[PDB]
């Protein structure tokens, strides 16, 4: 996803 | 450096 | 100057935001989550609405269509759904991606949306149908954004492969390859609102608005930092005309369209601000932040 890295 | 226009369509 | 002040705290997501964005109509603002959620919020007073399920994984990106009624979203579950959004009806599921999809949009016309994916491909899909009209072999590294252009013609991408490309909605051919001197990987584009210019992020804690023609790098928009995560970014016109992006210094920074300087920094969240969005007619400003945080804020201005 966007938001692990 | 001098203006620019993003918003008008001409 | 801009005086953008902190009007509404959104809580509600349980992980990390992803992205949001005001509906055509300047009525909601709608938000997507790493715990696989939606939820709806009243524009102005940032009353929640409504909450909407379906992906099997988290969320990346979401997306109105023209006439605020549509919603489609980009999901790690390799695919994208697209929904009513007073009925809360999952319309359609589009398949086809073979990894994470990671960003969306609809056309003007909102017959067609243009997705990206981790497995470096751009797809056109057919909205009645769900059905993937056209497979761009669009790059050689994931996709961080695609947008299509005040009429629909055109597509802009761009991808940790460092490239921003256009491609011709109609043939699907590539009309340009936008290379700068270091050429970092790209996190996010954008096109102008007149489709002239496009703006595009980038991980060496840039910004640049390119002019889309002539191919040549115009402004250059520093001050922030962003080296990890594909953070939107924005031009604000409906009061002065600013660039407006999120941060991860967990600040909302503003600069000067023009004079490129920055002209507010805004102070609130306290994980990395993930995403920002420019409400269609007032001078509204939405943000939103990862894992620690997980709130989404609006801040309003006068200018």
């Amino acid at each position: 996803a966007r938001t692990k890295q | 450096d001098e203006e620019v226009d993003v918003t008008s369509v001409d | 100057k801009p005086n953008y002040a902190l009007k509404f705290t959104l809580a509600g997501h349980t992980k990390a935001v992803s992205s949001v964005k005001f509906s055509p109509n300047g009525e909601w603002l709608a938000s997507s989550s790493a715990d696989k959620l939606i939820k709806i919020w009243g524009a102005y007073d940032g009353k929640f609405e409504k909450t909407i399920s379906g992906h099997k994984l988290g969320i990346s990106d979401v997306a109105w269509s023209s006439d605020s009624n549509l919603l489609v979203s980009a999901s790690d579950d390799k695919t994208l759904k697209i929904w009513d959004v007073s009925s809360g009806k999952c319309l359609k599921t589009l398949k086809g991606h073979s990894n994470y999809v990671f960003c969306c949009n609809f056309n003007p016309q909102s017959n067609l949306i243009v997705s990206g994916s981790f497995d470096e491909s751009v797809r056109i899909w057919d909205v009645k149908t769900g059905k993937c009209l056209k497979t761009l072999p669009a790059h050689s590294d994931p996709v961080s954004a695609v947008h299509f252009n005040r009429d629909g013609s055109l597509i802009v991408s761009s991808s940790y492969d460092g490239l921003c490309r256009i491609w011709d909605t109609a043939s699907g051919q590539c009309l340009k390859t936008l290379i700068d001197d270091d050429n970092p990987p790209v996190s996010f584009v954008k096109f102008s609102p007149n489709g002239k210019y496009i703006l595009a992020a980038t991980l060496d804690n840039t910004l640049k608005l390119w002019d889309y023609s002539k191919g040549k790098c115009l402004k250059t928009y520093t001050g922030h930092k962003n080296e990890k995560y594909c953070i939107f970014a924005n031009f604000s016109v409906t009061g002065g005309k600013w660039i407006v992006s999120g941060s991860e210094d967990n600040l909302v920074y503003i600069w000067n369209l023009q004079t490129k300087e920055i002209v507010q920094k805004l102070q609130g969240h306290t994980d990395v601000v993930i995403s920002t969005a420019c409400h269609p007619t007032e001078n509204i400003i939405a943000s939103a932040a990862l894992e620690n945080d997980k709130t989404i804020k609006l801040w309003k201005s006068d200018c």
